[PDB]
């Protein structure tokens, strides 16, 4: 199973409309 | 710290905090997990809460949520982290992320993408132009 933070990481990518680390 | 950042974290938290009472419960987590195709057991869901539950009271509040994010921003690069992320998309697990899977995952995570946005997102990572994103292409986008 995935971690909660992994779900937030994926959401952020969707938010940026691009694959790849959405933070750094 | 910017206003747009806070707003983003607020909506991420809101996705899980269904009744808006300021806390995320194992029950609420379960709802979002199920909608994404996953099927965790109660023990697994409680385990997910416990790792982020700093004050150990049984639920996740905003500060704990924010702290989790800060820690996640430190390291998103392992292999297991990237593999974990890729596995969320690859619903059926055949090794590639299709436009249909990307759209489904993003919708249930509260992100509205236009058909055109879905295609472009896939295209940017599609290194071999086959119209999908395999692990390798996924990793290459993350690890850079
Ligand atoms: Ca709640
Ligand atoms: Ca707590
Ligand atoms: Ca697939
Ligand atoms: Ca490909």
């Amino acid at each position: 199973i995935p971690r909660l933070d992994t779900l937030i990481l994926v959401k952020a990518m969707g938010h940026r409309k691009r694959f790849g680390n959405p933070f750094r | 710290l910017t206003e747009e950042q806070i707003a983003e974290f607020k909506e991420a938290f809101s996705l899980f905090d269904k009744d808006g009472d300021g806390t995320i419960t194992t029950k609420e987590l379960g709802t979002v997990m199920r909608s994404l195709g996953q099927n965790p057991t109660e023990a697994e869901l409680q385990d997910m809460i416990n790792e982020v539950d700093a004050d150990g009271n049984g639920t996740i509040d905003f500060p704990e949520f924010l702290t989790m994010m800060a820690r996640k921003m430190k390291d998103t690069d392992s292999e297991e982290e990237i593999r974990e992320a890729f596995r969320v998309f690859d619903k059926d697990g055949n090794g590639y992320i299709s436009a249909a899977e990307l759209r489904h995952v993003m919708t249930n995570l509260g992100e509205k993408l236009t058909d055109e946005e879905v295609d472009e997102m896939i295209r940017e990572a599609d290194i071999d132009g086959d119209g999908q994103v395999n692990y390798e292409e996924f990793v290459q986008m993350m690890t850079a």
